[PDB]
RNA sequence: ACCGAUAGUGAACCAGUACCGUGAGGGAAAGGUGAAAAGCACCCCGGAAGGGGAGUGAAAUAGAACCUGAAACCGUGUGCUUACAAGUAGUCAGAGCCCGUUAAUGGGUGAUGGCGUGCCUUUUGUAGAAUGAACCGGCGAGUUACGAUUUGAUGCAAGGUU
RNA sequence: UAACUUGGGAGUCAGAACAUGGGUGAUAAGGUCCGUGUUCGAAAGGGAAACAGCCCAGACCACCAGCUAAGGUCCCAAAAU
RNA sequence: GACAAUGGUAGGAGAGCGUUCUAAGGGCGUUGAAGCAUGAUCGUAAGGACAUGUGGAGCGCUUAGAAGUGAGAAUGCCGGUG
């Protein structure tokens, strides 16, 4: 129930391959300037 | 004679040998010491006679 | 490090060969083959580098044996599961898909390295006498016995 | 008088530390393991030394077999009629010159089988 | 030219500012922004506050078009570290490491 | 035009107008050798000695006199206490073939 | 021919002090801006912290301030290389790309081929599924005083020496 | 080409297979106890597929030279299809 | 110059490298010392030089002398980071 063995930076660094965040929506707006989420409440409301 | 240059008799001083500095000296970590026993110890070694 | 030729890319030149398996030891015709394939017959030859030519077998299906080995000399394939041991006598194995046969045999000489597979890929066994390979303009080879 | 033995480990671990440079992982880092490595590197040149002189001449060896076998020969018969003949010519020359002038190699091989 | 502005001593692991540091590398000032306002972390909101300065500084000091920049470099170092304590089971204390982060953002227009 | 010369202990097919790096020899840079052991003589005319082509030289021009690379040698024993370093440099000689006299 | 901040007193600074124990008692860590505070007026982003300019200075050396290495560790950018492959990871041989040195039969990477079961201790014998080490950065083990015996060196010699 | 005498320093007192001559055991044991050798211990290198003790042979250093030993010569893998 | 000779554990014996301090002699240094970093350099080995960047006051050479003189392992001690 313990680690045999210390884990190496190549298997560490190999494990952390798919934790990462992905980019939003972010749909224009027609009369506002900023950026706003799709289907949310503000000048846009998606688009 | 100068004392920016002395010279001692020809053979008449040498270097004291000194144990465990290495293994290429020739006495290593048992520094001629054998093994085990009782002559291997700290202080050890049976009263003379 | 004197003076001493080595092959490699734009230097090396492969043929093609058609040989046939007429009447022809098993054994006795794969041994010949796979030499040829590692390239042991030229001059260039090179260990670090593939200078081998390709050969065509024709027959195959007309491969004899010597003694009872059609009905014994089995050959035996696990499946990694308990228990799971198949067989196949080498008679049987020349009725149905016998450029099996063939290729397995020349496949067991070569090494099991990286050059050893790709060297293996340059064998094409057939059954009947009749190859899709005229673009490439193959010549028969005489088996040098 | 005391003696501090700074500025004279490090020279020394340091020297170990860049003779094991493209090594793999923390070979090339740790000292520990390094001086390990460069201690086996070191044993294996040596005796890698030794087997270069016999992979070269299993080459040429090879190399005539295969350029004497294009003159319905063998490898041993070719070298047994050369010696009867009284060449001394060197197995790493008798290779070079059969890969380039091919023409040469062709009479060597008829004076050898003169000799039978 | 080039405009930076740096943010020491920031209460915030380094691993976890290196994760909304990845989605703004190589992008528009405009875009970015954009991008800092949507994702909904707790790096988002310091990271902006960076990025508004390394713009003001690139249309004050350098005077340049802040309608044509690019973040060149963003990157975050670790800083100083707190040592704390809290009790276990029997009367064992476990560590707990409250590090830092040197937040670094480098403003550019792309030309020599 | 190649020849196949014998010299140091070793053959070497050399060629008008080539560098060649053999033994140390006893010359001074700027001086010429001659070699007179020849064991065979290709190009237009071939020519193969018995022992060795009798009438046949090859004069050169020494180069260079330096050393070549420092190689380590290092061995040791697995479990007991014991090992060795030593370095090397073994000396070489640098010519030109000039003519080869067949 | 003592030590020079893990040394030297337990204590160069807030020492028998933080702290620990009902009590007798135990007992640390921690030195260094500059010649002179001339310790960043003033403007910009920000709630602030922090920064970018501008200034003082020989030099930010800016109040986690001489030097600032690592076994370390954590990153950003790039030249070669990698998704059919079985590996004490190195060594010898070797294309192809990319460079240009303390200038010498140069340097970096490396498609493929051959060979190859870590180090120490203890054992008749250890790749061992026997022991020890997460990463050694610093410290850490035949010494001195009297005697005895043998060898080298020098002075004088039937005398030698306090 | 060693040997003996006198003196200064020592370490060793758990040994192991193999081939012979024997005891003990059951003409059992990679058993155990003696005698005569060799190797390992403290010996790398080639052969026995891998294999301290079997067979051949003892590495001062370098070379892309040559001749042999045990064992080998269809392919993996040097040399007789 | 021949002529042989040169595997190694416990252990005998011999020859050297480096570290801190002292003496005498001769030297270097704000036109940049020690230390630190990098390099394709020299010696049979321990090691020794140069050049460039950082650094901002001491430091090495010759021949002797004296030692708190050399670190990879002790479930070693202390700090730092995994």
């Amino acid at each position: 129930a313990v680690p045999k063995r210390r884990t190496s930076k190549t298997r560490k660094n190999k494990r952390r391959t798919h934790f990462k965040i992905s980019v939003p929506g972010m749909t224009e707006c027609p009369n506002c300037g900023e950026y706003k989420l799709s289907h949310r409440v503000c000048k846009n409301c998606g688009s | 004679m100068k004392l920016h240059e002395l010279k001692p008799a020809e053979g008449s001083r040498k270097e004291r040998n000194r144990v465990g500095r290495g293994v290429a000296t020739g006495n290593g970590k048992t520094s001629g010491r054998g093994h085990k026993g009782q002559k291997a110890r700290s202080g050890g070694g049976v009263r003379p006679g | 490090m004197r003076q001493t030729f080595m092959a490699n890319e734009s230097n090396i030149e492969r043929k093609w060969y058609v040989i046939d398996a007429e009447g022809q030891t098993l054994g006795r015709l794969s041994s010949e083959v796979a030499s040829i394939l590692r390239g042991k017959n030229k001059v260039t030859y090179t260990p670090h580098v593939d200078t081998g030519d390709y050969v065509i077998v024709i027959n195959a299906s007309k491969i004899e044996f010597t003694g009872n080995k059609e009905t014994d000399k089995v050959y035996y394939r696990h499946s990694n599961h308990p228990g799971g041991i198949k067989s196949i006598t080498a008679g049987e194995l020349r009725r149905t898909n016998p450029e099996r046969l063939i290729e397995n045999s020349i496949k067991g000489m070569l090494p099991s390295t990286r050059l050893g597979e790709k060297q293996g890929k340059k064998l094409f066994v057939y059954g009947g006498a009749e190859h899709p390979h005229a673009a490439q303009q193959p010549e028969n080879y005489e088996l040098r016995g | 008088p005391r003696v501090k033995g700074g500025t004279v480990t490090r020279a020394r671990r340091k020297k170990t530390i860049k003779l094991a440079k493209g090594y793999f992982g923390s070979k090339h880092t740790l000292y520990k393991v390094a001086k390990q490595q460069v201690m086996k590197s070191g044993q294996y040149a040596f005796r890698d030394r030794r087997q270069r002189k016999r992979d070269f001449r299993k080459l040429w060896i090879t190399r005539i077999n295969a350029a004497a076998r294009q003159h319905e020969m063998s490898y041993s018969r070719l070298m047994n009629g050369l010696k009867k003949a009284g060449i001394d010519i060197n197995r790493k020359m008798l290779s070079e010159i059969a890969i380039s002038d091919e023409k040469a190699f062709a009479q060597l091989v008829t004076k050898a089988k003169d000799a039978l | 030219m080039e405009a930076k502005a740096v943010a020491r001593t920031i209460r915030i692991a380094p691993r976890k500012v290196r994760l909304v540091l990845d989605l703004i590398r190589g992008k528009n000032a405009a875009e970015a922004i954009a991008i800092l306002k949507l994702t909904n972390k707790a790096s988002s909101p310091v990271i902006e506050k960076v990025l508004m300065s390394a713009l003001a500084n690139a249309e004050h000091n350098y005077d340049m078009n802040t309608d044509e920049l690019v973040v060149k470099e963003a990157y975050a170092n670790e800083g100083p570290t707190l040592k704390r304590f809290r009790p276990r089971a029997q009367g064992r204390a476990s560590a707990i490491n409250k590090r830092t982060s040197h937040i670094t953002i480098v403003v550019s227009d792309g030309k020599e | 035009m190649f020849a196949i010369i014998e010299t140091g202990g070793k053959q070497i097919k050399v060629e008008e107008g080539q560098e060649i790096f053999v033994e140390k020899l006893d010359v001074n840079e700027g001086d010429t050798f001659t070699f007179d052991k020849v064991l065979f003589v290709g190009g237009d005319s071939v020519k193969v000695g018995a022992p060795t082509v009798e009438g046949a030289t090859v004069t050169a021009t020494v180069n260079k006199q330096g050393r070549g690379k420092k190689i380590t040698v290092f061995t040791y024993k697995r479990r007991k206490n014991s090992k060795r370093k030593k370095g090397h440099r073994q000396p070489y000689t640098k010519l030109t073939i000039d003519k080869i006299n067949a």
